């Protein structure tokens, strides 16, 4: 009956700097906060507990701060490997309760991204499945969103996209969304179409093939 | 170093049930509360439950209560997590973590955590089949004994029932068991005998119904 | 390691007969033996411990005896309820082993199959899939084999069998298998064909259809 | 009246995992040693496990020691199966079973059954991936789709390592089949086209599989 929330939900920032991290429960919690890093694919990783404490092996840069319903987290002086997620916790002797999470991400200007739309291969066509794949290439922030239309149809439920981690050289991002549909219902329709959004584009970018061209 | 594992995760369909396991190396759980972890496709963790020393208390999320159960196995060092009647909004990576600090109290935060078990719940809880016919054969013998039925393919879960001609048609009619397939979709076939001199005058009409997807199909059946 | 060896594996009878059902242990386990019956798709159900024992609820008709190394079920005027498998079983304080269990049906002249072949429907065709599907009508006793031959060569690994129960009318089995191929693996072949072996044939019998008529 | 309900079958693939539990309605498993039979599909019964009073013995067949585990939860009266590194033969419909009778004593036969759960264990471990070309529209973008591999993970590399520059191989995707899809792209300029010889090299070292699709315009 603790709600946690963290400030900001995305905090980019340059190598070097300090930052901090806010999280504020919803009633008094004394000092009962820990901080977790995780980063994706991987597990979380403790950092702070008890609002202050360090966890023996946890860099000195990290530090924590607060009681009652404002704490903070602070890194003096961000390295590369401290790009992550962080949460903030509630712990209590039985149960716990998370933030939302703060990505903090590598600095950089704004980038929109280069988009590609591919139809399915002909030989994968003839076992009875279309794959219809949009790429979304080197584009910053993180945020964007793809939206699919066959025939100016927008559909839901049907595909699934995946991005990849901040490139090491240029810091953007890149994003693949697989639309799929069975061979008939593939040849039902003539006009298939990838529209994207993103902060770098003063508006909506679309990219479409029509069937057999 | 202290370590967790996870086991047990992949695909379930909606409504059904799956079951994980955590084991550990290198600690007994014994002396820790021992904790059930997701985070879910938008990024953020969710605690979903905790199992205390001996057991004396299962405390659960909300959002799970009810559907969820959590024990421990304190001997061989197990926690499991059974999820039943399971929700698209369940879909995430399940971790187990232990509570616990270098000087145990009565309030520490979760310093292990296992790598994470993928769960994905697919939103369709059901199927209905494609129908398609099975003709008699035109090489048949003069005079009778032939045999015509229906495919009933990629439907789920179980049951379909079939009649045929809305049920005017039953003696010599074997609806078979199904077969559960290596895609998870369930696959049988209802066949018939008939005398071959009947073909071409008797319309000979399938009825399939599945009651779990409220589907019903009505196939008819012919030479070549 | 107790090895538990049932005789017969298949014992046909009919109503109102008296039957006995043998059960020979590898070496003596004193009274340590119970019998289970179980009808298809069902759970097994108790009827006999401590070798002679009848456990509350279980009909008279039903009673066991021996000792050491030899045992015996007898069933006292067979009942339709009762055609069924029933399985022997020693039992110890923390483990069990079992027979290989004895299918009980009802007797009657043997009776050949009727074979038919199916080839795969033009619409399921062109969705990708082709099953062939050969069937053996009316046949008795159960035991049958089935082998698919393309082009004359013996199928393996992509085939499923289903079996019927003991018909009510006249007492036979019914049997479908289903071979499934991909759209283009079944378009690769000519001559597709189902053997039949059966206890009721003098020699195997082969129904084939060439692709296409 | 008594009751046990088998939990969580269904199909798992060679070498993967599975875990089984047990519940029971109108009596409590704490006085009861609670074991796990299989009917296999000829037909017959094989027993399993057996997990005693206080968990005080955990036994298994010869033929899954080592690789299933049982354990009990006294307090809300569940028993569960662990079953790990699957084998075909380990295809069956699983019972829960419980050892009693009307007075309990120590050696009781097995008078209450669930009605089972299917288990069945497909016998490919691992599955080659179908390489299908992303052509590149006639700065151009050219890549090829893995799709439908099982397990993780696949390597690609393009022209043998040549081509690195550009180059994005996303994460897989699982799909609702089970099997696992990724797609790898390069951007290359749009003049070499037609020029340069662009092939992509996958390999997935689980199932011993090597691909090289050559992707072209069109």
């Amino acid at each position: 009956d603790v709600v946690m929330t963290q400030s900001p939900s995305t905090l980019s920032a340059s190598v070097g700097d300090t930052i901090t991290i806010t999280c504020r429960a919803s009633q008094s919690i004394e000092t009962w906060l820990a901080w977790y890093q995780q980063k994706p694919g991987k597990a979380p990783k403790l950092l702070i507990y008890k609002a202050s404490t360090l966890k023996t092996g946890v860099p000195s840069r990290f530090s924590g701060s607060g009681s009652g319903t404002e704490f903070t987290l602070t890194i003096s002086g961000l390295q590369f490997d401290d790009f992550a997620t962080y949460h903030c916790q509630h712990y209590a002797g039985y149960s716990a309760t998370f933030g939302q999470g703060t990505r903090v991400e590598i600095k950089r200007t704004v980038a929109a991204p280069s988009v590609f739309i591919f139809p399915p291969s002909d030989e994968q066509l003839k076992s009875g499945t279309a794959s219809v794949v949009c790429l979304l290439n080197n584009f910053y922030p993180r945020e964007a969103k793809v939206q699919w239309k066959v025939d100016n149809a927008l559909q839901s439920g049907n595909s699934q996209e995946s991005v990849t981690e901040q490139d090491s050289k240029d810091s953007t991002y890149s994003l693949s969304s697989t639309l799929t549909l069975s061979k008939a219902d593939y040849e039902k329709h003539k006009v298939y179409a990838c529209e994207v959004t993103h902060q770098g584009l003063s508006s909506p970018v679309t990219k479409s093939f029509n069937r057999g061209e | 170093e202290v370590q967790l594992v996870e086991s047990g995760g992949g695909l379930v369909k909606a409504g059904g049930s799956l079951i994980l396991s955590c084991g550990v190396s290198n600690f007994r759980i014994s002396a820790h509360t021992m904790n059930w972890v997701r985070r879910v496709p938008g990024g953020g963790l969710e605690w979903v439950a905790s199992i205390s020393t001996s057991s004396t208390y299962r405390d659960y999320a909300d959002a799970v209560k009810g559907r969820f159960t959590v024990s421990r196995d304190d001997l061989e060092d197990f926690v499991y997590l059974q999820m039943h009647k399971m929700r698209v909004e369940d879909t995430a990576i399940y971790y187990c973590a232990r509570k616990g600090s270098d000087r145990l109290s009565d309030n520490d935060p979760f310093d292990a955590w296992g790598p994470g078990t993928v769960v994905t719940v697919s939103p369709a809880s059901t199927k209905g089949p494609s129908v398609f016919p099975l003709a008699p054969s035109s090489k048949s013998t003069s005079g009778g004994t032939a045999a015509l039925g229906c495919l009933v393919k990629d439907y789920f879960p179980e049951p379909v029932t079939v009649s045929w001609n809305s049920g005017a048609l039953t003696s010599g009619v074997h609806t078979f068991p199904a077969v559960l397939q290596s895609s998870g979709l369930y696959s049988l076939s209802s066949v018939v005998t008939v005398p071959s001199s009947s073909l071409g005058t008797q319309t000979y009409i399938c009825n399939v119904n599945h009651k779990p997807s409220n589907t019903k199909v009505d196939k008819k059946v012919e030479p070549k």
